[PDB]
RNA sequence: GAGGGUGCUUGUACACCCAUAGGGUGAGGUUAAGAAUUACACUCACUAAGUGUGAACAACACAUACAACUUGUGGGAUAUACGCU
């Protein structure tokens, strides 16, 4: 049993790290854009600035900054996959 | 101005330039020698910054005392008759003087100094305990040593002394990588910091902090590349329309599991080796895989890291994000075969610092 | 839950009507099944369309 | 000339024996509490013993041996941390301190610290009515004003042997320590233990036999032992043959006319050292049982046939064969009564 | 045939060799035995490896392909093989 395990182990745990990916909640990211976000999205897509420069210029941490980014990015993506199946 | 260079080290090794062999033994004598005082400084810094700290607390436990390291000429408090760092530089150059050069002290003196009040937070409560140094430790050399650097063509190597010693540079056949590196230095153009030197039976290597610039592209910000780095699949990227996989579970999980299963292997075998000369003919078989594998994951995960950053470049990708990253950060923390065959740190770090190197902004979330 | 069709659908060609499954022939269980659905698992369940 | 006494450490687990879960959980804060005294302590210690030590390395400053400290920190942690144990803890640095004191000054090794979560010491002095309870199935005894109750749990190892020893008075305790690894109280128990004289004793059966990945397997009541693996016997056996068939290829293509003796002795050579290193490995291989015979004070030693047809044998060969290969049968009767134990037939 | 030496460092493979190198030994301490002698996962250490020139176990010259080349130091943690119960 052990030896069964060890080659299960060897088989399914590197596959445990892709099947979360694959298993993914399907969030339901449509709600409206938040102001913050949607700023560091504008600043970093169109006004094409770093993020220690939307961090300093929104007096916010680098981390934080990131992670409002890649919400953002989300229900964006979000938004334009429920525009494409709807067009 | 902000940082315009990225810190970067090479390994160059090097020849001692004697005719005979009984100098050239000397001089890698002294070298050991060299080593071995090192590593001893490095304890006796280490002991002599820890010690100091105490009595401030059996101080402030005696009478509340505000005792602060600070020399008392200038500070009513202070207690130390100098500077710390001075005092640790003293305690150790007044016994290993005449041996090893001063600039090594200086180097590690330095070195330890740095981090040591960084560690004072962990050191207060207590979840660290005092380093204690290797004995096949690189030794330190400032910049400040580096001397008489030239080209012979003669004897188609650089010569220069590491504090009074000549030393052949063997570039073999590396007539371009770092080729123009060194010769970026004896020319003025090139920055270098405070090198480690190590020795390896025989060989001897030099590492060299050499200050790299970055190197700017075509990249757009508003580009983004999805980045994501399973055990199945270690980098599998996306861009647009652009997929790429870079990596594969045969040739990073089952090599290392291999490498890990014929260490094991000899493990087994060696205990009913050739037996009564001592513990380490026995494990004369395992110290062969001393790196082995450490080496093999360490070149794997560069090829794929430079495979990812080229692909981004390719495809303008001024933004790489890694996808679910902290997920699976938290799952492997709590497993045992994805934290020990998965190396995520080493891959993250190649990753933030060669994409911070070509402008890339890296994010993880 | 029977696997039939609900009163109402839209019998488009290839649609289920009376879904079903019928015991799979396990011939005798030689032992590389066995390791083989140790490890892997019961994927291939005994039964057919 | 070795000690007679071997030190033996085990860590069993420790509760308040206390009814109600509040006072179990002063008892727990205090534990906690004297942890933190101790750590302190000892940093203190260590430092300022150092410090006293290296006194002509120690100019940067502006401005027996152990009654000193001793005296400061039981001022400072007085009536909170019974004294016993501090003193206990300040007797261990200096004896740890002069017995690696040499290696301190050449700096061979740095200074050892401690951390928050280091097992504070006590003596047998902390301990008091150390005997056996039934009733409640606990190894009761009372630790610095306080009673204790062991939580030993599902604990079928040696431990429950190891205290019902130690409370009858069989085993000599040392210097114990006391852990509060993750809210479970541990005790890590340092017993010192006079070896008793193992003589052989021929009233137990000893059974040893031929196997297929796992060569001789031999059992003896509780315990089993085996001597060597199968790819450890086959990797000198597989370098030799091919390093043979390499030699044997690049003789036949080497430089000849210089005398066939010249041509073929590391030829043979390499054939016959496989008989010596078989012969040395059956000779390792019975020093081992033998060795397990007399460790485990046992008289009697059988060797089964356990030879079978078809089945599963038949079709593999077994490591070391039959029982004759290279005289191994041979090789353990002599060396059987050289030792003393029976080794009669099976 | 693994594993290695030289071919800057790493990985793969590659030419030339070494390779019972998971071996051949030396010394010190200890143990057991009447002795020979054995023993130690006790400690330390030595010994093999391209071609030519070269008296030479001196020195020097020459010696394959692709990819990569930011490391070093320390702490915390886990596991593997071995030894004891």
């Amino acid at each position: 049993k052990e030896a069964i395990e060890d080659i299960k182990t060897i088989v399914h745990k590197g596959n445990e790290l892709g099947s979360n990916d694959t298993m993914t909640n399907e969030i339901k990211f449509s709600g409206e854009l938040s102001e913050e976000q949607a700023k560091v999205l504008k600043m970093r897509c169109d006004l094409k600035y770093s993020f220690s420069e939307i961090a300093k210029e929104l007096e916010l941490s680098e981390k934080e900054v990131h992670q409002e980014f890649m919400k953002a990015y989300k229900l964006m993506k979000a938004n334009h996959q429920l525009q494409l199946q709807s067009a | 101005m902000g940082k315009s260079t990225l810190k970067h080290t090479r390994k160059i090794q090097i020849l001692i330039d004697l005719p005979t062999k009984d100098e050239k033994k000397e001089v890698m004598d002294m070298m050991y020698q060299w080593r071995d005082r090192c590593f001893r400084a490095a304890n006796i810094i280490v002991t002599h910054l820890y010690v100091q700290e105490m009595i401030k607390d059996f101080f402030y436990l005696s009478e509340g005392i505000k005792y602060k390291l600070a020399d008392e000429k200038k500070d009513e408090k202070g207690i130390l008759q100098r500077s710390r760092m001075n005092t640790t530089y003293r305690v150790v150059s007044d016994r290993f003087k005449g041996e090893m050069p001063t600039n090594i002290l200086s180097t590690l003196n330095h070195g330890l100094i740095s981090s040591f009040n960084k560690n004072r937070v962990q050191y207060w409560k207590g979840e660290r305990s005092l380093p204690n140094f290797k004995k096949d430790m690189a030794f330190p050399f400032g910049l400040q040593g580096i001397s008489r650097l030239v080209y012979d063509e003669e004897k188609k190597a650089f010569c220069f002394r590491l504090y009074r010693v000549p030393f052949k540079t063997y570039l073999g056949k590396d007539f371009t990588d770092k080729r123009m590196l060194l010769e970026r230095l004896v020319k003025g153009d090139v920055k270098l910091c405070a090198s480690n030197i190590q020795l390896n039976g025989g060989k001897i290597f030099w590492l060299a902090v050499f200050e790299i610039e970055k190197e700017k592209h075509s990249l757009k910000p508003e580009v983004i590349a999805e980045a994501s780095l399973s055990l199945e699949y270690p980098i599998v990227v996306k861009t647009g329309k652009n997929r790429l996989t870079i990596g594969t579970k045969e040739e990073f999980l089952y090599r290392r599991l291999a490498i890990q299963a014929a260490r094991r292997r000899t493990q087994v075998g060696a205990t009913y080796s050739r037996s009564g000369k001592g513990k380490k003919r026995k494990l004369k078989a395992v110290d062969k895989y001393h790196k082995t594998e450490s080496n093999y994951v360490a070149h794997r995960i560069h090829v794929y890291s430079r495979k990812l950053i080229d692909f981004c470049i390719k495809h303008q990708a001024g933004t790489l994000i890694l996808m679910n990253q902290e997920d699976k950060v938290g799952i492997a923390k709590e497993e045992e075969f994805v934290l020990r065959n998965w190396s995520y740190y080493e891959l993250m770090t190649k990753i933030k610092y060669k994409a911070e190197k070509a402008g890339i902004e890296l994010i993880i979330g | 839950e029977y696997g039939m069709i609900r009163i109402g659908a839209e019998v488009k060609p290839g649609d289920i009507l009376i879904g079903k499954i019928t015991p799979k022939g396990e011939s005798d269980p030689t032992p590389e099944e066995k390791l083989l659905r140790a490890i892997f698992g019961d994927k291939a369940g005994d039964v057919k369309d």
